[PDB]
């Protein structure tokens, strides 16, 4: 009957208006997946800025939405597919540790996933001060865990901070190169990795993720136009 | 018979009624004269029909003498000396055929590309909408050019003035949409965050309405001040500049935006092969933004008009075809969709 | 723009040719 | 169902050589990447090596690079592991894990506990 | 653990306790059920556009 | 000792395999070799639904075969009218990561859940006229993967903590828990009599559960990879499963063994959804390669392809009366075929 159709049309119009407002709100925010291990120290990063935890932070009046994994199991095979539309994956790894090989394998699995092929990864090599003091101590080596470290030299394009001995610079750049070796093996233009040497108490992490998200969006726009 | 010969007849009656002899006010197919004394020099100016030969310089030095029963003929060449020049068709015809061929090819290819884009629901985004608007602008330009050629040359009425206004509107709209392409891409690259603020609505308004204002102002100015012929000549420099100014402004602003986009692109490329990629990207960007218009944009029309027209028409009428083949048929997403649909069939 | 320049030039050329033919016929 | 059974292992003096074989049943062995996972006593699971579907790409962990070699023959549906110089810290339990999905390069959750497609494992001591 | 193995063997015993019918009988029953509802399947047999709500 | 129990379990599994082999002489394709094929099925899209923003994971038909429900990653739950394609309700969600939804048989309730490990129950017959959450079930550990209503007071849920649970809506407590799976339980289906229900986990095993006693009756192991979708045959004595090895398999409760597999060489992608028709002759299975396939259940021969989806198909459902089949996908579009 006509009145029933009129009522359904009115309800549809109201729902469509509300959905338009929700679309305008949704398109503004960027979703980020914070991934890491227990030793990675991502909890300190969250504190600086249930089953799943979310945090809302704004950088230059831009809304970001970061989703910590929360209280899930250690099997990420199935639930990792839900995050194929996020802007970037903030991969946090402790660089003072064999946890490093496990992190490398996890990064390789993420990078080669079919559903995650388009998604980009932001890499945080955390625990830099701990790694520095461990290397200065010299009790624990990296050559024993990684035999390739003996035949590795600091890249000529490296830009170490002043007052830093080459011993820790070479080690941290070796770890960064180990991650970039997996990063550049595949994903030729589909997605990119952005390594950053972040300390646990660094206040610039928000700026780093802001700039990396800007770069990711710019590269996606260029790729859509076939300019890149 | 035509109308320009009636102007002599228009002054025929006026002088024949005024004449009724020191010397009779005879009339020829050139001018209308006035009676005077016997042997007295009479100086008149050759009519506006002689002004078409020398628009830049104006003079009316024509003289005759009277006798007891008429006028002598001692200045036969003075009519040629007034306005007639002292001494092109192949060039004009070749250029005309060339841009007709180019516009036809561009129209066909753009129609195919527009059908392909509209038929796929997946290929529906803001970028493709701007591309569709640009394609429609090229189609309108080509149609207006064909109509104007048919009305003016193949066959002054009020209809042909409307054709002229529509033609000018189509051309200015195509130029403004070429500018809008670059403006939108620059906005996307610069203001990546909060990028969608109904910019499509404002861009459509400005692109399809800014030409309306300029063409209406130009038409009103022509109606009040210079309503000569079918409005197909631009003797008045200011009224021509009314149309021409926004076009060159759009060209220069689009060139600036193209430079900015190239700067951002080269910064992306050199992040921690590059020359080849930059050259390829620039070659793809040139037809989209109409960068080739910048070569002759600031040169005066007199300075090398021949090559200017040959280039910007013969090689500028294929711009629609080039942008259609580059951004629709050679597009990766469109090719993937086409092959997927073919496999489904 | 190029289309307007070409239209103006061609129309002026046709007008000049027509006036020249008219003058040749009458003179 | 999927059944992975390991072979070999035992007690060998340091510097000896050991051979590990894994017998696979219940699936097409030529469509899955294969893995070796070691569990040190008192520690968690650790990844050792992996081999592609056809054996083209082979990877090893750093601690055993150039000392352990892995091989597979799809005709007999068997996965191998060769040990050359058993250092004293190699004493652990070894499993021949399988990549969860076929025709893929990502092998998630292989080193995770309670993984479905893992064998009972063999104990090696030095 | 020992408890996990105990639960596994107990569950296996419980599952093995059951009895199974012949597979041919089950296949025949499935075939008969499918053939008894051939006329009642809108997707299997074409439906006139007048009756179809999604015309 | 662990070794003795391992050996005893191995020999018990061997005995079960021997019994299953002894209880099989002819395959399903060997007894239906004489029946006529259904022919090519030229199903085409009749309605298209374009209200969602992000990808679609779940949808459930109403018992009236007219209303519909859908959940998407933008935290939106939308109730459709399939006849007129008019949205009836739009329920915002507290958690935007939802992996399942269910529509109550009485039509008075709708449920959803996901990465928040919480099943939320919504009442559509509220007095205030505004749909609000009525009960939250927060006893699960891992992500909630699927949920199905038994009635307005009992709901069964399967989560990523390798357990299935039976809930009491009024009290909110977990009345009965089902354990035995060694992997993530991806989906479950309810028998027509609502006395038993099967569950497909990530360990390539399907288990038949008894709701009243809470124990596990049978276990079916024929797949090679993790199982994504499962659905009972309309007769109630069979069900079909879909895994990531590009194979759909049909099992039997009475014979306790596999009868038929639905595989093709050109198919190497995973399977996300499986459903039957009213008569059970047609088996519909959504695939990862952006399209669905229709399988003749009695002949294992493909009879139709529904290739109208741009992105991955993740959910599928057939109306109770069988008039139409709806298919959501990751491109935020629902297409109703017929």
């Amino acid at each position: 009957q006509r009145n029933e159709e009129k009522a359904q049309r009115e309800a549809n119009k109201k729902i469509e208006k509300q959905l338009q407002k929700d679309k305008q709100v949704y398109r503004a925010t960027h979703r980020l997946l914070l991934l890491g291990a227990g030793e990675s120290g991502k909890n300190t990063i969250v504190k600086q800025m249930s089953g799943i935890f979310e945090t809302k932070f704004q950088v230059d009046k831009v809304n970001f939405h970061m989703f910590d994994v929360g209280a899930q199991r250690d099997e990420r095979r199935k639930w990792i597919q839900c995050f194929n539309d996020v802007t970037a994956i903030i991969f946090v790894v402790a660089s003072s540790s064999n946890r490093l090989q496990a992190a490398l394998k996890l990064f390789d699995s993420i990078w080669n996933n079919k559903w995650l092929r388009d998604t980009s990864v932001i890499l945080f090599l955390n625990k830099q001060d701990l790694l520095a003091e461990k290397v200065l101590a010299g009790k624990s080596k990296i050559e024993d865990y990684f035999p390739e470290f003996a035949r590795y030299t600091t890249p000529e394009d490296a830009t170490p901070e002043p007052g830093e001995d080459p011993r820790v610079t070479r080690a941290k750049y070796f770890i960064r190169d180990e991650f970039l070796r997996i990063s550049t093996a595949s994903g030729d233009g589909r997605h990119y990795c952005y390594p950053h040497f972040t300390c646990s108490v660094d206040t610039e992490n928000i700026r780093r993720v802001f700039n990396d998200c800007r770069d990711i969006i710019q590269r996606m726009h260029l790729r859509q136009y076939e300019l890149l | 018979d035509c109308i320009f010969k009636k102007e002599q007849a228009m002054c025929l009656e006026k002088i024949q009624r005024a004449n009724e002899p020191g010397c009779p006010g005879m009339w020829d197919n050139i001018t209308c004269w006035k009676p005077a004394h016997v042997g007295e020099m009479v100086l008149v100016s050759c009519p506006e029909l002689f002004r078409i030969f020398n628009p830049d310089q104006d003079m009316g030095v024509v003289s005759r003498n009277c006798t007891e029963d008429g006028w002598s003929e001692p200045f036969p060449h003075y009519f040629d000396a007034c306005g007639f020049d002292e001494y092109q068709d192949y060039y004009y015809l070749s250029v005309k055929a060339l841009y007709t061929v180019g516009y036809s090819t561009s129209l066909v290819t753009l129609t195919t590309a527009m059908v392909i884009l509209c038929r796929f629901r997946k290929l529906h985004c803001t970028r493709n909408f701007i591309h569709m608007n640009l394609f429609v602008s090229f189609m309108l330009r080509a149609i207006s050019v064909f109509i104007k050629d048919w009305i003016l040359y193949a066959e002054s009425t009020v209809e042909c003035k409307a054709v002229m206004v529509f033609f000018h509107y189509c051309v200015v709209s195509n130029y403004f949409w070429l500018f809008i392409e670059g403006l939108y891409l620059f906005t996307l690259l610069v203001e990546t965050f909060f990028p969608e603020r109904r910019y499509f609505y404002w861009y459509t308004i400005i692109g399809w309405g800014t030409p309306t204002v300029c063409v209406t102002v130009w038409a009103t100015l022509r109606l009040y001040f210079d309503d000569t012929g079918c409005w197909d000549m631009n003797d008045s420099t200011a009224l021509w500049w009314v149309i021409k100014g926004p076009v060159v402004g759009s060209i220069m602003v689009n060139f600036v935006l193209f430079i900015g986009i190239i700067v951002i692109l080269v910064q992306k490329l050199q992040s921690p092969s590059i020359y080849l990629r930059l050259a390829r990207s620039t070659l793809l960007l040139i037809p989209l933004f109409g960068i080739h218009y910048t070569v002759f944009a600031f040169s005066p029309e007199n300075v090398s008009k021949r090559e200017r027209l040959v280039f910007e028409l013969g090689l500028g009428s294929f711009q629609g075809f080039v942008v259609a083949v580059l951004y629709c048929f050679l597009n990766g997403e469109v090719q993937a969709e086409i092959k997927r649909k073919w496999r489904s069939w | 723009h190029s289309d307007g320049i070409f239209t103006d030039s061609y129309s002026r050329y046709r007008k000049q040719m027509a006036v020249k033919k008219y003058l040749a016929a009458v003179l | 169902q999927v059944q992975l059974q390991e072979s070999g292992g035992g007690l060998v003096q340091p510097g000896g050589s050991l051979r590990l074989s894994c017998a696979a049943s219940g699936f097409t062995f030529s469509n899955y990447k294969m893995n070796w996972v070691r569990q040190a006593p008192g520690k968690g699971l650790e990844w050792v090596s992996d081999i592609s579907q056809s054996g083209a790409s082979i990877s090893y962990t750093g601690s055993v690079k150039g000392r352990f070699t892995i091989s597979r023959d799809n005709a007999k549906n068997t996965l191998y592991l060769q040990m050359n110089s058993l250092k004293p810290e190699d004493t652990a339990v070894y499993y021949c894990a399988r990549c969860p999905a076929p025709f893929t390069r990502d092998c998630f959750d292989v080193t995770s506990t309670t993984y479905a497609y893992r064998g009972q494992g063999t104990q090696v001591t030095v | 653990s020992i408890a996990q193995a105990r639960k596994l063997v107990e569950q296996l015993k419980m599952e093995a306790n059951i009895d199974r019918i012949k597979v041919s009988k089950a296949a025949a029953d499935l075939m008969a059920y499918c053939e008894a509802h051939a006329k009642e399947d809108p997707l299997l047999t074409p439906v006139p556009a007048s009756e179809n709500p999604f015309r | 000792e662990l070794d003795q129990l391992r050996q005893e379990a191995e020999q018990l599994k061997n005995q079960i395999r021997d019994a299953r082999k002894a209880c099989a002489d002819a395959t399903l394709s060997q007894i239906t070799n004489n029946i006529d094929p259904v022919g090519r099925i030229q199903m085409r899209t009749r309605r298209t639904l374009r209200g969602h923003l992000a990808k679609i994971y779940a949808m459930h038909w109403g018992t009236d075969s007219r209303l519909l429900v859908s959940a998407s990653q933008d935290g939106k739950l939308i109730i459709w009218d399939s006849y007129t394609t008019n949205k009836v309700h739009a329920i915002p969600l507290r958690s935007s990561w939802v992996m399942t939804c269910a529509y109550a048989p009485s039509g008075n309730y709708v449920a959803c859940g996901g990465l928040d490990n919480i099943c939320s129950i919504y009442n559509l017959k509220t007095r205030e006229g505004n749909v609000r959450v009525s009960r939250e079930l927060a006893g699960h550990t891992g992500y909630l993967s699927c949920c199905r209503f038994l009635d307005d007071n009992q709901i069964v849920t399967s989560s990523g903590d390798t357990t299935c649970a039976l809930w009491d809506i009024e009290t909110g407590q977990q009345t009965t828990t089902f354990t035995g799976h060694t992997g993530d339980v991806m989906s479950l289906s309810l028998a027509p009599d609502t006395r038993l229900f099967v569950s497909g986990a990530c360990d390539a095993s399907a288990k038949l559960w008894d709701v009243r006693e809470g124990m596990c009756r049978q276990t079916f192991t024929g797949h090679e990879s993790d199982i994504n979708a499962i659905c009972f045959f309309p007769n109630g004595n069979a069900f079909a499963t879909g895994s990531d090895d590009a194979t759909c398999r049909l099992f039997d409760l009475r014979a306790d063994q596999e009868l038929m597999t639905y595989s093709h060489d050109n198919i190497i992608c995973g399977i996300t959804s499986v459903s039957f028709s009213k008569s059970g002759r047609l088996l519909l299975a959504g695939y990862d390669d952006f399209n669905c396939n229709v399988w003749d259940a009695l002949k294992a021969d493909r009879a139709g392809v529904l290739a109208g989806h741009d992105n991955r198909v993740s959910c599928l459902g057939v109306t109770d009366d069988g008039m139409a089949v709806a298919t959501g996908s990751w491109d935020s579009f629902l297409k109703i075929w017929n």
